[PDB]
């Protein structure tokens, strides 16, 4: 009984690790490239006005 | 040294979340460590307690636990008169040390 | 027994790191071309200022 519950609590320590191992880069790099693609708005808006 | 008593099945690989330490337990405290192996640290396996080798005074056992919970298990076992002997990938280097023990006798000859 | 189910459930967590790269793989790739969809915001700027040239 207790040998299975500590196994079942280890599955919970996998699940709280899995939430930490699926949301860190998925929230950071989604905000990293929004600066980078926002820079791709800014880097073009210098030259595309300069052709005008 | 455990260059001949080493076994890959006696240890738990993939040390990202689980690792089996070679825990030495005395013959008098063999039953007391068997009822306290689950309570030595958090997230430790309560069914991995199994004697790897045995001596006349003490008994060597394996204890699987978490990667960050090895220090909490070794601290409570040192208060519970148990010793935790580390085992790593240098057992393959200890197999070359037995060849170096043969190379020492070859160089002496 | 407990030791063999721990590794395959670790592969479940090792399958959600493949989602932790995927949601920064597809999202990096889809809106990189949406940054190239702002060329159409320039294509309307040239053709409407083609009128002020005209």
């Amino acid at each position: 009984a207790d040998v299975q519950k500590q196994i079942k609590h280890m599955m919970a320590f996998i699940e709280q690790e899995a939430n930490e191992k699926a949301e860190e880069i998925d929230a950071k790099a989604e905000e990293e490239f929004n600066i980078e693609k926002g820079r791709l708005v800014q880097t073009q808006r210098l030259k595309i006005m300069e052709y005008y | 040294s455990l260059a001949e008593i080493v076994k890959k099945d006696d240890f738990v690989l993939d040390s990202e979340y689980l690792v089996t330490l070679l825990v030495v337990v005395p013959k008098l405290n063999h039953n007391d460590w068997i009822k306290q192996y689950e309570t030595l640290a958090e997230m430790v396996v309560p069914r991995s307690s199994n004697v790897l080798s045995e001596d006349q005074d003490s008994y060597l056992c394996n204890v699987t636990l978490f990667r960050k919970a090895v220090d909490d298990f070794r601290h409570k076992a040192r208060e519970n008169k148990f010793i935790v002997r580390d085992f790593q990938y240098n057992e393959e280097e200890m197999k070359a040390d037995k060849e170096e023990m043969n190379r020492l006798s070859t160089d002496k000859k | 027994q407990g030791i063999q189910q721990l590794l395959q459930a670790e592969k479940r967590a090792a399958e959600k790191v493949a989602d932790a790269r995927k949601r920064k793989a597809r999202r990096l790739k889809q809106a990189k071309e949406e940054a190239q969809m702002e060329v159409d915001q320039y294509r309307r700027e040239r053709e409407q200022e083609f009128q002020s040239k005209q």
